[PDB]
DNA sequence: TTGGCTATAAAAGGGCTC
DNA sequence: GAGCCCTTTTATAGCCAA
């Protein structure tokens, strides 16, 4: 009948990009300005920049990991910014086959939930002891994704590929919360 | 007692030299950790005997 | 760094081992203290015992030729008993994740049952929504 | 308050265990 | 070799710190 009228907003994204082409992590450690580098503890070099607001592994294969966007695009930008970098540094570097691997998002139910029963109703699908963590583990199977469900309202949602995924996995599980309202 | 294996691994990383350490390695330098205070503690106890124990007491014992 | 095992952690062990020993809180500081300077003493044992075993992580092993080396081998019976543990934990959890991953009811009938549950709490929520509207 | 543990998804690889 | 580890990020949030 009703839509939840919630829409989770996106706060993290993780895509890969391949720059084609081998890399030396101490020479870019070495002159770029805010790169780590420790082989001992982490095989990558950990770029970050201000804007967008990320940090990108760097692999010696050429392949990167970009992490900490709001959005598929500002994702995108940040990825070509550290190619341009690598690029700068004297490097051969390309910009192939970027793909979104993991999208987070979050929203306010705006009302407490009785995790308790919830586990009981779909126990093959949750997983809760506060023991251990305060929220509640959701696993949905279609779509995929996996929800982190607390007492107080407040949901996230992770594992999406496509945002598609994660406004279709909330608006399944909002009539559910509704049903475990804690009064 | 057992104790904290992460807080074992930050505190065994405060070395610069020591790299990557196997997940369970942290857990038996636990139990290590655990035999040495015994041991430590037990020692330090007769010390005291032969005077609360003390700082003293104990420093004796790490000499 | 300035970590160091809770302080409460050698509390217990105090009490467990000193039963009925007052223990100066100076000295509970100091055995704080050397709790860390153990761990770099292993530690650094260890990490040397590996670099020339021509590996690159510190494994279980190094740590209890370590303490036999530094003159702790009295430790190694019972820092076995540990190291064991872990191998069958480690292994029971292999174990259990493959049999989730490839034992359990199909997905197509889980499926099916999380969706009775969605599409029923949507009726649920449609009634107590439209009837309250009839209002 | 600050910040780390605990928890989730995911990629990248070199290191490891049955 | 199948598959777990570690590292990074982020919302959320109780427990803990001597």
């Amino acid at each position: 009948s009703h839509m939840s009228g919630i829409v989770p907003q996106l706060q993290n994204i993780v895509s890969t990009v391949n720059l084609g082409c081998k890399l030396d992590l101490k020479t870019i450690a070495l002159r770029a300005r805010n790169a780590e580098y420790n082989p001992k503890r982490f095989a990558a070099v950990i770029m970050r920049i201000r804007e967008p607001r990320t940090t990108a592994l760097i692999f010696s294969s050429g392949k990167m990991v970009c992490t900490g966007a709001k959005s598929e695009e500002q994702s995108r930008l940040a990825a070509r910014k550290y190619a341009r970098v690598v690029q700068k540094l004297g490097f051969p570097a390309k910009f192939l086959d970027f793909k979104i691997q993991n999208m987070v998002g979050s929203c306010d139910v705006k009302f407490p939930i009785r995790l308790e029963g919830l586990v009981l109703t779909h126990q093959q699908f949750s997983s809760y002891e506060p023991e251990l963590f305060p929220g509640l583990i959701y696993r949905m199977i279609k779509p995929r994704i996996v929800l982190l469900i607390f007492v107080s309202g407040k949901v996230v949602l992770t594992g999406a590929k496509v945002r598609a995924e994660i406004y279709e996995a909330f608006e399944n599980i909002y009539p559910i919360l509704k049903g475990f309202r804690k009064t | 007692a057992r104790f904290p294996p992460a807080r074992i691994k930050k505190i065994m990383q405060t070395d610069e030299e020591i790299g990557k350490v196997a997940a369970a390695v942290p857990v038996i330098i636990s139990r290590a950790l655990e035999l040495f205070l015994e041991s430590l503690l037990k020692k330090a106890c007769q010390v005291t005997q032969s005077r609360t124990m003390t700082t003293s007491h104990l420093k004796q014992c790490i000499e | 760094d300035d970590l160091t095992i809770p302080r409460a952690a050698i509390n217990k062990m105090i009490k467990e081992t000193l039963p009925n020993v007052r223990v100066a809180n100076d000295a509970r500081e100091l055995v704080v203290n050397c709790c860390t300077e153990f761990i770099h003493l292993i530690s650094s044992e260890a990490n040397e015992i590996c670099n020339k075993s021509e590996k690159k992580t510190i494994s279980p092993e190094h740590v209890i030729q370590a303490l036999e080396s530094l003159g702790f081998g009295s430790y190694i019976s019972e820092v076995k008993e540990v190291l064991q543990e872990c191998k069958t934990v480690a292994l029971k959890r292999r174990k259990a994740s493959s049999r989730l991953e490839n034992l359990g009811i199909p997905e197509e009938e889980l499926l099916r049952q999380q969706q009775e549950l969605f599409a029923k709490a949507r009726q649920q929520q449609a009634e107590l929504a439209q009837q309250e509207w009839l209002q």
